[PDB]
């Protein structure tokens, strides 16, 4: 197994540019094809194009001649696609992707890394604890409410509680995401037992813990 | 470009059946040797994952409940049996020609019986209401299938204006779904009104569910 991890969830103004990594570990990139792949929202997926960083030699779906650049450092075993004067047709989920060890299949792949391109600024979100009202479970809840752009990751407990969870989709709600989460625990568990949602937003350099505390 | 066409678009599949997807290309895929058409399996959120390579090979780590078949512009891939971790999203992809193209997907679901929701309801944080606002969530959690009706009544009349419902995808283990409904409301209009109502109706009752407070 080898791993590839990209950078981070990007906000780009219309116009301007972005440069995505890939730094792959592992193996030597110069014995696979790198590939990028666009995926935009609940859409389906976009092959922009290869490399072969033994070489550097490319190849483009024509659909993205000018708009993507795809490069590769072996000094850092790192694959790069820069995308020029963006527009809000490329936001979108940018993946890398290795061919088995470039007609193979694609058998390895990056996390994703998210790009919005809008004018609207970042905005941290407002982070919620949901106790129950003032049984044998209890459902606690959080909220994340009024942030931009894409994504946030949420966990309970640091990870650690993740049986039980249901996170809802983010979806936009007066020009803003808002997204939550329940936690279903049985009733020795909580309130004995801290419970808290912990909320990560990559634009706004943001990282939250709220504790779920019973009302009064 | 070598256009790929998936047949269904979707389909719903009970545990431990067989299923097949269809792709069929605008041309032909092939060498002397190999088909260079690919299958991956996705789920929202994680990138695609590979199932089966040069259409009829596992993939290693994969399940050997999935098989490829094909050749020419007409390709299968089988599922057999179907598991509730399987509902995804699948894909095709010929490589044989550039670009590189992918068909449009295929989303499977499962079937299973139909389950009630379990229903919570939560009034705003104390610290939103700090903040001057007034969010009130109501969790419908593992229910199947997945249509399902939420109602907000404040002091007996229906509100439909600043309600914000989302699904979750189904879940990976026992094949529900689960949805929140947040009212989001001023804090200066919340705390002018004391009955908050969260009703749920879904096919398992004529009858909804109801959970309510009074502020």
């Amino acid at each position: 197994e080898v791993q590839l991890q990209q950078s981070g969830a990007e906000l780009v103004k219309p116009g301007a540019s972005v440069k995505l990594s890939c730094t792959a570990s592992g193996f030597n990139i110069k014995d696979t094809f790198f590939h990028w792949v666009k995926q935009r929202p609940e859409q389906g997926l976009e092959w922009i194009g290869r490399i072969d960083p033994a070489d550097g030699h490319t190849k483009y779906d024509p659909k993205f001649q000018g708009k993507a650049t795809i490069t590769a450092d072996t000094s850092s075993n790192t694959a790069f696609l820069q995308l020029s004067s963006l527009t809000s047709v490329d936001t979108a989920v940018y993946y890398c992707a290795t061919t088995i060890t470039p007609y193979n299949a694609m058998d390895y792949w990056g996390q994703g890394t998210s790009v919005t391109v809008s004018s609207a600024s970042t905005t941290a979100p407002s982070v919620y604890p949901l106790a129950p009202v003032c049984g044998s479970s209890v459902t606690l809840g959080c909220l994340v409410k009024g942030y931009f752009p894409e994504p946030v990751t949420l966990t309970w407990n640091s990870g650690s509680l993740s049986s039980g969870v249901h996170t809802f989709p983010a979806l936009l709600q007066s020009g803003l995401y808002t997204l939550s989460s329940s936690v279903t625990v049985t009733s020795n568990t909580w309130p004995s037992q801290t419970i808290t949602c912990n909320v990560a937003h990559p634009a706004s350099s943001t990282k939250v813990d709220k504790k779920i505390e019973p009302r009064v | 470009d070598i256009v790929l066409t998936q047949s269904p678009a979707s389909l719903a599949v009970s545990l431990g059946q067989r299923t097949t997807i269809s792709c069929r290309a605008s041309e032909s895929v092939d060498s002397f040797d190999n088909s260079f058409i690919h299958w991956y399996q996705q789920k929202p959120g994680q990138p695609p994952k590979l199932l089966i390579f040069l259409a009829s090979s596992l993939e290693s780590g994969v399940p050997a409940r999935f098989s490829g078949s094909g050749s020419r512009t007409d390709f299968t891939l089988t599922i057999d049996p179907v598991e509730a971790d399987d509902a995804a999203t699948y894909y095709c992809q010929q490589s044989n020609e550039d670009p590189f193209t992918f068909g449009s997907g295929t989303k499977l679901e499962i079937k299973r019986a139909d389950a009630a929701p379990t229903v919570s309801i939560f009034p705003p944080s104390s610290e939103q209401l700090t903040s001057g606002g007034a969010s009130v969530v109501c969790f419908l959690n593992n229910f199947y299938p997945k249509d399902i009706n939420v109602k907000w009544k404040i002091d007996g009349s229906e509100r439909q204006n600043g309600v914000l419902n989302s699904w979750t995808d189904q879940d990976s283990k026992d094949s529900t779904y689960s949805m929140s409904s947040t009212l989001t409301l001023t804090k200066d209009e919340y705390e002018r009104h004391n009955s908050y109502t969260c009703e749920a109706t879904h096919k398992t009752s004529t009858s909804p569910i109801v959970k309510s407070f009074n502020r």
